[PDB]
């Protein structure tokens, strides 16, 4: 239910 | 009221005079009419708290006294209960070995420590040093013979030798142990360790010998010399083999150290047995004739029973086996030793194997032996797999307490076999440590006790698809947990299973189609409890940016569903496959239908999203504002605001590196601090803003991306796509 983008 | 009669399972070592038991249980059997049932399964200090808690376990467990501490702790043991002339039968120190907290937890049942075995026709003289061994090796070597062998599997035979110039375990001072203060990473444990890892190098002993095979070697005169217990001499006497048992070899100038053993039988606290058990041992055991029939099987060395002590004492082996175990220590018989244990059989046979150096093994093996959060998972990996108690590991070189790059201390890497019943392909399957709580001192996470998340509650597992012909796991993986795990320390975001992660390259840096990840909770690996709080394990699932989008847009549930009803995609287990070549999508044309009507009916899953954004012109009402977004931020514009506003949902941009965070609200829903009478309105970095349907379908129209950077504008209200202005930082979780 959650996006984490660019993590790097 | 209880109308039945009692029994007796009783568990002792393989490596224990069993049958004398039995006789002895046999005899109990004859008086008393109650069966008595020996058993000596493989690992029974492993398995008796396993089904003690499952109420399975013996009436009674005889092990060294080392391990009944954590069992005491652990509530598994009866409190025994001798009238003084019995303990006046016994031996005070024994007594004193199976006393914590100030109870008794077990009977004392005989004195264990190695000493130096050697044949007398080969070696007339045995050396009375450990520096002589590799000389006395070539000559033996020149006839076709060794000088010596033992066991190198388990720690215990090789650390008299550690222990020697000033290895110790936990430090003894003013009547108790420091727990953190290990004794196995300075100078004395290390030349010891580098002095066996020498013997194998130059080719005087090999890394993977074991019990059977020092045993097999003494007995036939294959080898001069072995270091073993007492209980090892029935087979010698067969073996015909004339020896004689001394003082092991001093080191540097001083006298080996081997750990003292107390072999001693506790009594299981949920056995309804407990006064039949103790009938047993205090009067049919600990007798000259019991003593005597289980001696008589297997040497049990200096028993703690005087007058069967002052009788064998006369022995000279066991005059040897005191005079060894005097120039020892007894074992502590704290919780802390299994940890402990493993800890130091993993550095020896790390050292050993050539796999690490001794510094690098007896470091990783001090610090963890003071690492409960890290013992408490290792625990969980060891029930997943019994037959690896050794995994492939990436280690952090400089650890992230002092600031190295990596937060994760260790990576495992297994090799599983998955279900071929099942269809599940063979994988490997790395574990992380670091994003919970190993070690609980708050070198890296706050330290609330127990109950709660350990650290972000969480450690990362992989599942990759084993290669034909791969004989180790790679170890790209790892990096790739690091990475995963630096975004998780510096965003503060804990992961929630469903959640995706745009990495927007092949994970592995290869030219693979697997360009991101899911991630779900992991398929075997059960949670966790630690001193320090509860660990979840989430596993990582890589996908393609066409899968990715479609979680995106849909939910990420749904397609992980998907992936699982898709084999080659992931199968039950969700196994990555990187030189996967199709999407689900190309597998199957009409899946794509399910999602594509899903979204226009369901709309999407995602509550928000961590992105670089910010926004700008202590509760405050707003007459403009402004809002800012990365590219790929801007690209969920459209999701936001056709995925959710129109469907009555709500969604949050959160930054990362800031503490603001931007919620799109649409008319209803209560909750929201936003009304259409004032539209923008703030709690403190916490924006929300209401947009109609009508002003969303025109938003819609007006977004259009497009060239950096972009400007949109209305009269209340501006929306700029920037090239990463947004810029700087949070370390550990204090
Ligand atoms: O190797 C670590 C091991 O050491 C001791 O086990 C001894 C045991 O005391 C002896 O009775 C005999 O069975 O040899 C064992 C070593 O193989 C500790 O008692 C045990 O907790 C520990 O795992
Ligand atoms: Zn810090």
């Amino acid at each position: 239910s959650y996006g984490h983008l660019s993590a790097s | 009221m209880k109308t039945e009669e009692g029994k007796l399972v009783i568990w002792i070592n393989g490596d224990k005079g069993y049958n004398g038991l039995a006789e002895v249980g046999k005899k109990f059997e004859k008086d008393t009419g109650i069966k008595v049932t020996v058993e000596h399964p493989d690992k029974l200090e492993e398995k008796f708290p396993q089904v003690a808690a499952t109420g399975d376990g013996p009436d009674i467990i005889f092990w060294a006294h080392d391990r009944f501490g954590g069992y005491a702790q652990s509530g598994l043991l009866a409190e025994i209960t001798p009238d003084k002339a019995f303990q006046d039968k016994l031996y005070p120190f024994t007594w004193d070995a199976v006393r914590y907290n100030g109870k008794l937890i077990a009977y004392p049942i005989a004195v264990e420590a190695l000493s130096l075995i050697y044949n007398k026709d080969l070696l007339p003289n045995p050396p009375k040093t450990w520096e002589e061994i590799p000389a006395l090796d070539k000559e033996l070597k020149a006839k076709g013979k060794s000088a010596l062998m033992f066991n190198l599997q388990e720690p215990y035979f090789t650390w008299p030798l550690i222990a020697a110039d000033g290895g110790y375990a936990f430090k003894y001072e003013n009547g108790k142990y420091d727990i953190k203060d290990v004794g196995v990473d300075n100078a004395g444990a290390k030349a010891g360790l580098t002095f066996l890892v020498d013997l194998i190098k130059n080719k005087h002993m090999n890394a993977d010998t074991d019990y059977s095979i020092a045993e097999h070697a003494f007995n036939h005169g294959e080898t001069a010399m072995t270091i073993n217990g007492p209980w090892a001499w029935s087979n010698i006497d067969t073996s015909k083999v004339n020896y004689g048992v001394t003082v092991l070899p001093t080191f540097k100038g001083q006298p080996s150290k081997p750990f003292v053993g107390v072999l001693s039988a506790g009594i299981n606290a949920a056995s309804p047995n407990k006064e039949l058990a103790k009938e047993f041992l205090e009067n049919y055991l600990l007798t000259d004739e019991g003593l005597e029939a289980v001696n008589k099987d297997k040497p049990l060395g200096a028993v703690a029973l005087k007058s069967y002590e002052e009788e064998l004492a006369k022995d000279p082996r066991i005059a040897a086996t005191m005079e060894n175990a005097q120039k020892g220590e007894i074992m502590p018989n704290i919780p802390q030793m299994s940890a402990f244990w493993y800890a130091v059989r993993t550095a020896v046979i790390n050292a050993a194997s050539g796999r690490q150096t001794v510094d690098a093994a007896l470091a990783a093996a001090q610090t963890n032996a003071a690492a409960p959060g890290l013992h408490a998972i290792y625990g969980e990996c060891r029930r997943l797999y019994p037959d690896q108690p050794n995994p492939l590991q990436v280690t952090a070189i400089v650890k992230y307490d002092s600031f190295g790059p990596d937060p994760l201390d260790y990576v495992s890497m297994y090799r599983n076999v998955g279900s071929p019943s099942a269809n599940i392909p063979e994988h490997w399957h790395y574990i992380s440590f670091g994003l919970s709580d190993l070690y609980g001192d708050n070198r890296v996470h706050e330290f609330t006790g127990t109950d709660g998340p350990s650290g972000f509650g969480f450690e990362l597992t992989f599942r990759l698809k084993r290669e034909t012909g791969e004989s180790a796991p790679p170890t790209w993986p790892a990096e790739l947990m690091q990475g995963l795990a630096r975004y998780v320390f510096q965003s503060e975001n804990t992961f929630c299973s469903g959640d995706h992660v745009s990495w927007h390259s092949p994970l592995d840096n290869s030219e693979s189609r697997i360009q991101h990840m899911l991630l779900t909770e992991d398929p075997q690996m059960q949670p966790v409890q630690t001193p320090f709080g509860v660990v979840t394990f989430l596993q990582i699932v890589g996908v393609c940016t066409e899968e990715l989008h479609s979680a995106q847009q849909w939910n990420g549930q749904g397609i992980l569903e998907l992936l699982r009803t898709v084999p080659i995609a992931g199968g039950p287990w969700l196994i990555t496959d990187m030189r996967r070549g199709e999407t689900i999508f190309e597998i199957d044309p009409h899946l794509q239908e399910r999602v594509d009507k899903g979204i226009e009916t369901d709309g999407s899953n995602l509550s928000g999203v961590s992105a670089k954004c910010a926004w700008d012109d202590r509760t405050r009402q707003l007459e403009s504002v402004h809002l800012k977004f990365n590219q790929e931020s801007g690209a969920l514009i459209p999701l936001c605001l056709r995925g959710r506003l129109l469907h009555g949902r709500h969604f949050t941009y959160k930054s990362i590196t800031g503490d603001m965070a931007i919620t799109f609200v649409s008319t209803g829903v209560e909750g929201a601090f936003a009304t259409e009478e004032h539209p923008y309105a703030a709690h403190g970095p916490w924006l929300q803003i209401l947009l109609t349907e009508e002003f969303v379908e025109k938003m819609l129209e007006d977004l259009e991306d497009a060239a950096l950077p972009k400007e949109y504008s209305w009269p209340e209200k501006k929306l700029k796509v920037s090239i990463l202005p947004d810029v700087v930082h949070h370390h550990h979780h204090h």
